[PDB]
């Protein structure tokens, strides 16, 4: 199928800035490309079709351009109401395919996350599973790397991450990484550490505890 | 005005099938093709196929060839998409949209799970003791193994809102949901100020109040 590669995945901006989003086609699609905007809990909304045709009702702020294999969606004089996801789509050939999307967010100064780690608590153990939680609080930008290490052993496939949307007041993010394992495994080891890497930190921050305090 | 009315939300058990609806109005149903699209936060948007309401002719994305079946009912001006033998991979929001994608349905969220209504378990995320004297500590409640959605969390019956972060519910390899709610407070209030998370799970008519304090 024709693959539409969309960049950037994320883009932070300030009111009035110009936003530029790109979609590259694996093969020529002429000018059969559309651009859409999508906000949480809503269906996509058509912005541009035929690569540069602004759909009825769409603000002059939105301009589509390009042809062949290189397409651009430009949002001049960015407004707060433009904070949303944007997707391109080619309809030159079947199957129709969509770009991976770009989430336009609010720019602010870099802020390092405050890290905290939480033990499973005896109460949960009774369930048979142990949950270890790591918290990255109020950081920016969203890019963050969290690594779990049990007794200095890098974990894989047993953790899940959740991130909040930008705070309405300070525009930061918060993230939780939860390491799930059986009580058996949890009791087998002693050292539990959460190592965090973020643009705002001059070096990785590690928070840890030893089972049984 | 043109409108495409979709189901909204469907719960499907693994292996079962579900038929989604998309009722058209405000225009002549048979004059425009109808597209169906799938959306997952990770996979993104995918074109499933299209159907010409006038002829019944269809075209599918190879990826959904054995998964979706598109049909229409002229009398009711409604388009349908049959999704068969579902797995967790099929959980997503499905939309129907007219030929030019100028008009879209609101989307039908499909959740594939074998779980039955179940209230959440609530565990304390205790404040680190003898941690940072920076006057700021973090504590919270781990809300896990509940079904279906949603669950709400407040602190001290709503009196505490500043610094509260309640994370989006994630899915575990069990078919049950889980999430944490945290809050940062003055490291000087610990031991003196009481912190209680109020968890409500309307689906099971279950509510939990849990005091989170330093562990002994
Ligand atoms: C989802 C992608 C998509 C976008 C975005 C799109 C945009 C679009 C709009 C919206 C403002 C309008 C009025 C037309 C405008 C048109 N669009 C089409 C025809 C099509 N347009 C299609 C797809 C398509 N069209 C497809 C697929 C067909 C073929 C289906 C068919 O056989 O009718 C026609 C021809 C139909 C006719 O009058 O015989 C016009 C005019 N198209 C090009």
């Amino acid at each position: 199928e024709l693959v539409m590669t969309q960049t950037p995945k994320f883009m932070s901006t300030s009111v009035g800035d110009r936003v530029s989003i790109t979609c590259k086609a694996s093969q020529n699609v002429g000018t059969a490309v559309a651009w859409y905007q999508q906000k949480p809990g809503q269906s996509p909304k058509l912005l541009i079709y035929s690569a540069s045709n602004r759909y009825t009702g769409v603000p002059d702020r939105f301009t589509g351009s390009g042809s062949g294999t290189d397409f651009t969606l430009t949002i001049s004089n960015m407004q707060s109401e433009d904070l949303a996801d944007y997707f391109c789509q080619q309809y030159s050939s079947y199957p129709l395919t969509f770009g991976g999307g770009t989430k336009v967010e609010i720019k602010r100064t870099v802020a390092a996350p405050s890290v905290f780690i939480f033990p499973p608590s005896d109460e949960q153990l009774k369930s048979g599973t142990a949950s270890v939680v790591c918290l990255l609080n109020n950081f920016y930008p969203r890019e963050a790397k969290v690594q779990w290490k049990v007794d200095n052993a890098l974990q894989s496939g047993n953790s899940q991450e959740s991130v909040t949307e930008q705070d309405s007041k300070d525009s930061t993010y918060s993230l939780s990484s939860t390491l799930t394992l059986s009580k058996a495994d949890y009791e087998k080891h002693k050292v539990y550490a959460c190592e965090v890497t973020h643009q705002g930190l001059s070096s990785p921050v590690t928070k840890s505890f030893n089972r049984g305090e | 005005q043109v409108q495409l009315l979709e189901s909204g939300a469907e719960l499907v058990k693994p292996g079962a099938s579900v038929k989604l609806s998309c009722k058209a109005s405000g225009y002549t149903f048979t004059s425009y093709w109808m597209h169906w699209v799938k959306q997952r936060p990770g996979r993104g948007l995918e074109w499933i196929g299209r159907i010409d309401p006038n002829s019944g002719g269809t075209k599918y994305n190879e990826k959904f060839k054995s998964k979706a079946t598109l049909t229409v009912d002229k009398p009711s001006s409604t388009a349908y998409m049959q999704l068969s033998s579902l797995t967790s991979e099929d959980s997503a929001v499905y939309y129907c949209t007219r030929r030019d994608s100028d008009y879209w349905g609101a989307g039908t969220t499909v959740t594939v799970s074998s779980a039955s209504t179940k209230g959440p378990s609530v565990f304390p995320l205790a404040p680190s003791s003898k941690s940072t004297s920076g006057g700021t500590a973090a504590l919270g409640c781990l809300v896990k193994d509940y079904f279906p959605e949603p669950v709400t969390v407040s602190w001290n019956s709503g009196a505490l809102t500043s610094g509260v972060h309640t994370f989006p519910a994630v899915l575990q390899s069990s078919g049950l949901y889980s999430l944490s709610s945290v809050v940062t407070v003055p490291s000087s209030s610990l031991g003196t100020q009481t912190y209680i998370c109020n968890v409500n799970h309307k689906p099971s008519n279950t509510k939990v109040d849990k005091k989170v304090e330093p562990k002994s």
